[PDB]
């Protein structure tokens, strides 16, 4: 099943449930320890990651260094280590076990910096930072290489892409997208890097783009139903799943579905309530 | 709201 | 000769002043028929085109689509047929003894069309326009392929370039730049894409960064000395040249020459006034 943690809705959420795509139906679970927005979710050995986001609330709005795990047979919350800085629209990455956090904002410090976790010894490290700030940034990884897309640098919102190479500990700026995008849906669908969505500084989106690597180009797909930034994204069973989002004037609950044979979206879903912000993955 | 993530500013 | 056209200060300027490396000197030529600021220059067949840009006057505010073509033999400006729209903070390149003009704004309309000036025949026409609308855009023709790279979009500052191929009339997208540029220089040199200073939304800029085709990749190089955006650039005898722009406080008067085989910057002149927004190209002298 597909988890997502988190998310927004006039406040910060703790809300983790659970999407069957072959039921249907949604199963709700334990709530987070600390209510979290623009957070990022990943999993690592069957656990559940909810890493950075926010806590912002009537009476508060503090940017998160957490790392938490949640634990599917267990049904239960535990704090892990935190990171170096709080990291508010955070992206992540797995690779050989290990956890990317990259870019987000503390306060008005939009981050370069990236840090790896590793789960069995419970500890971040910082790696070689990005050439460029990224909240809001779409993370991803294919053939174990780790891509930072998109995003907004404190000023400019970016098309712009690097890659991270982690035998060289180096960045390299790649191919720009057709479309600025912070706060996209970005995932690997079978091998391409797919962007969806997101809010290029005018306009929400609902054009879809995929990166091929082998000919190092993007390409316009399907586009999505419906408008959406701060959307969830995960692939289940081969295809695309995005959830919630913001569209400049509601947070959404419709979870769209994408079907790489067809090139087709259309509603599969409502979340049990519109909310934007939210850290998904699937185990 | 935030343009982009609709969270209070 | 390093010729100099138009720019701002204040009002836009009509100077035509042609720097020359060996002597210092700054000769006074022809005034432009018109003041204009944020045009591009290039030369073709020896004759010098001032390309766009906008006259900012005490009594008025006009974009243009002007086409102008100087000839050092007779120290003369001639007109020449003018574009389909007025392009403020143009871009331009040459290939194949055409004239390309690349983006630029009108009003609040920021362009992304393209459009190729034939002398002969003294007639443009559109061609495939620009996957980015891109204002202050700078401009590079490697391998007779065409380059628009950095700009402003009019709400996001750009890094992106995008590569045009004349006999397939498109546009791809290429690697982006390290940095974010509007206004920036951008030229080539040797076999490689110079991108220099510029304005990344916060500051003006110093850095310098080559693109090379083979690896497409974007490297740095060594930082001019002085940050800069809205500069005029050119390539003299091997060599880059950066003349005036503007960093936040000042209309810069002075000017740079990066030398490549030492990756060294210095300042070698300085114009005979402090400007932003000129068009700059090099042909023979008078």
């Amino acid at each position: 099943l597909i988890y997502t943690a988190g998310g927004y809705f006039r406040q910060s959420l703790s809300y983790l449930e659970a999407y069957n795509p072959s039921d249907g139906t949604w199963l709700r679970l334990a709530d987070l320890q600390v209510p979290r927005s623009g957070l990022a979710g990943c999993v690592v050995g069957g656990l559940l990651y909810a890493v950075g986001g926010r806590n912002n609330s009537p009476d508060g709005n503090t940017d998160s260094s957490a790392l938490d795990c949640y634990n599917p047979m267990t049904n239960q919350w535990s704090p892990c280590a935190p990171m170096s800085v709080p990291r508010n629209r955070i992206g992540v990455g797995v690779i050989d076990g290990h956890i990317y956090a990259v870019g987000g904002s503390h306060g008005c410090i939009h981050h370069n910096s990236v840090e790896r976790y590793e789960p069995e010894r419970d500890e971040w490290h910082l790696v070689a930072p990005m050439l460029t700030r990224r909240i809001g940034v779409g993370v991803a990884v294919l053939n174990r290489l780790l891509y930072a897309v998109g995003g907004f640098d404190g000023t400019n919102r970016l098309n712009s892409a690097e890659c991270y190479y982690p035998e060289r500990n180096e960045w390299r700026m790649i191919t720009a997208m057709n479309t600025i995008r912070s706060g996209a849906g970005v995932c690997v669908l079978h091998n391409c890097i797919y962007a969806a969505g997101g809010y290029d500084g005018q306009d929400q989106l609902n054009s879809v783009e995929r990166y091929d690597v082998a000919t190092a180009t993007w390409t316009f797909v399907a586009p999505m139903k419906h408008r959406r930034s701060a959307l969830g994204i995960t692939v289940h069973q081969g295809r695309i799943y995005v959830l919630g989002g913001y569209d400049g004037h509601t947070f959404l609950d419709s979870v769209e579905c994408y079907d790489p044979d067809t090139d087709t979206w259309s509603e599969v879903t409502r979340m049990t309530s519109g909310r934007s912000g939210v850290g998904v993955a699937v185990t | 709201a935030d343009e982009e993530t609709g969270e209070f500013a």
